[PDB]
C-alpha cells in the first residue's frame, strides 16, 4: 500500500546519509594518517641532518 | 664577511683528484672581529683544510700590507708544491688600501685623484696578478676578495 511505500522511501535516504556519513569517516582518517606518516617522515630525516651535523663536527674536534 | 666566511666553511671541488684549502686573510679588523672569525674556524672544523692569517687594526701598518702576500705565498706553496686547489679569501682589500695610502704621504709622493697614491694600480697589480692554474694543472690558485666601495 501507498505511505508504506513513503516509509520505505526514508528508511533509504537515511541510510545514503549514513553511507555518506561513514564515507567521510574514513576519509578523516585516511587524509589523518596520510598527514602522521608525512609528519613523521620529515621528522626522521631532520634527526639525520641534526646527527649528521653533530659527528661530523666530533670527528673534527 | 658573513658570506666571506660561509664561503670559507662551504667550499669544495667536487668530483677532483686533488685536495681542497682555504686560505683566509682579514685586514685591519677589530679585537671583537678576530675572535669570531677564530671561535668560527675552531667550531665548525673548517680550520682543518684552512690557513688564517688575521691582521688588526691596530697592528703595524707595514704588517697589513705583508699580510695578502702571507696569505698568496701559501696558497701558491699549497697549490704548486702540493698540488692542491686552494682558495684565497681576502678581506677587506679597501682596508688594505687605507694603510698603503695612509705611507704614501709619508713617502714623498705627490698624492694622486682622491689623495691614494700615485701608485694604487701598479700595487694593487702585483696581488691580482697572483692567481691561476699552477704548472702541472694539478692545483689552482683562486682569489675571492672583498673590495668595499668606501662612502659606497
Amino acid at each position: 500500500k501507498l505511505e508504506a511505500i513513503l516509509s520505505q522511501e526514508v528508511e533509504a535516504e537515511i541510510q545514503a546519509l549514513l553511507q555518506e556519513a561513514e564515507a567521510k569517516a574514513e576519509a578523516v582518517k585516511r587524509e589523518a594518517e596520510e598527514k602522521a606518516k608525512a609528519l613523521l617522515q620529515a621528522r626522521e630525516r631532520a634527526l639525520e641532518a641534526q646527527y649528521r651535523a653533530a659527528l661530523r663536527r666530533a670527528e673534527s674536534a | 664577511n658573513e658570506i666571506a666566511a660561509q664561503i670559507a666553511r662551504q667550499a669544495t671541488v667536487r668530483p677532483k683528484e686533488e685536495p681542497f684549502a682555504v686560505v683566509f686573510a682579514a685586514m685591519g679588523i677589530t679585537q671583537r672581529e678576530l675572535s669570531y672569525f677564530i671561535q668560527e674556524f675552531e667550531r665548525t672544523g673548517a680550520l682543518s683544510r684552512s690557513v688564517l692569517f688575521l691582521n688588526k687594526a691596530d697592528d703595524p701598518t707595514i704588517e697589513r700590507i705583508l699580510t695578502p702576500r702571507m696569505a698568496l705565498t701559501v696558497a701558491e706553496y699549497l697549490a704548486f708544491e702540493h698540488d692542491y686547489h686552494v682558495l684565497v679569501i681576502l678581506t677587506d682589500m679597501t682596508n688594505y688600501c687605507e694603510a698603503l695610502r695612509e705611507i704614501g704621504a709619508a713617502r714623498e709622493e705627490i698624492p694622486g685623484r682622491r689623495g691614494y697614491p700615485g701608485y694604487m694600480y701598479t700595487d694593487l697589480a702585483t696581488i691580482y696578478e697572483r692567481a691561476g692554474v699552477v704548472e702541472g694543472k694539478k692545483g689552482s690558485v683562486t682569489q675571492i676578495p672583498i673590495l668595499s666601495m668606501p662612502d659606497d
